């Protein structure tokens, strides 16, 4: 989900 | 000497500047910090980059009138991810001027961002062309090249000992440069070193994913990127 250091 | 403010951290780090942190809990993964900037200049206030959420950068906005009460003449944001542009609604609903390189504002759709209103343009060496970032005050911009993006860019704060890498610079003891499935992996170690000699005599790095560290992040940051090429 493009959050930042997470990719989802 | 944290100030919590509802989901909130202020942290000041000089007189005129404070960190601002929120927050995104993901179930199963926990809370993620995110850091930017706010920047007291004589009778206004500077902002670098968003909060996580529109809610959580109208609670940054709450914080600067209550703690500062001098009125936001711009934000500028780093890149086009939801840490640094996920709350540009929250700051185009308050009347606030919002600065982002060109190809953050062209990269924003596709990356589900509102874009800014207006766009930074740089010269081959890297530093913001004076006439798209005017009335910058002690901000001075900084595309280093493309490394965590091919859009981010870095503040500096002149007159201090103040400079933000955004999430470009990871600490000085980082394991890893993170996830590099959509990073430059080849620019990377130069544009890490391009912000270091930008800003020669800033001491305190600040970045947005971990605690202000010491020009040992920067070079820890560039080291570890050696490693892809
Ligand atoms: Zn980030
Ligand atoms: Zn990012
Ligand atoms: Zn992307």
């Amino acid at each position: 989900x493009x959050l930042x250091p997470v990719p989802e | 000497g944290d100030q919590r403010f509802g989901d909130l951290v202020f942290r000041q780090l000089a007189p005129n500047v404070w960190q601002h942190t929120s927050y995104l809990d993901m179930p199963g993964f926990g809370a993620v910090a995110s850091n930017g900037l706010i920047v007291r200049d004589g009778g206004r206030v500077l902002v670098v980059d968003t909060a996580w959420t529109d809610d959580q950068t109208a609670q940054i906005l709450n914080w600067i009138k209550q703690e500062i009460n001098l009125p936001v003449a711009l934000a500028v944001v780093t890149h086009a991810h939801q840490d640094k542009m996920g709350g540009m609604d929250a700051l185009h609903a308050a009347g606030i001027a919002t600065y982002a390189n060109a190809l953050s504002n062209q990269l924003a759709p596709q990356e589900g961002m509102v874009a800014a209103q207006h766009s930074l343009t740089f010269a081959a060496n890297g530093w913001v062309e004076p006439a798209t970032a005017p009335n910058f005050g002690p901000l001075k911009v900084f595309y280093p090249g493309p490394g965590h993006t091919s859009d981010n860019i870095t503040v500096g704060i002149d007159g201090t000992d103040i400079a933000f890498g955004g999430c470009l610079i990871k600490d000085s003891k980082a394991k890893s440069l993170g996830n590099l499935g959509d990073a430059d992996t080849e620019h990377y170690a130069a544009s890490a070193r391009a912000f270091g000699a930008a800003f020669p005599k800033a001491s305190m790095i600040v970045m947005s994913h971990s605690a202000p560290d010491s020009r040992a992040a920067i070079t820890h940051t560039a080291r570890m990127a050696d490693k892809l090429r």
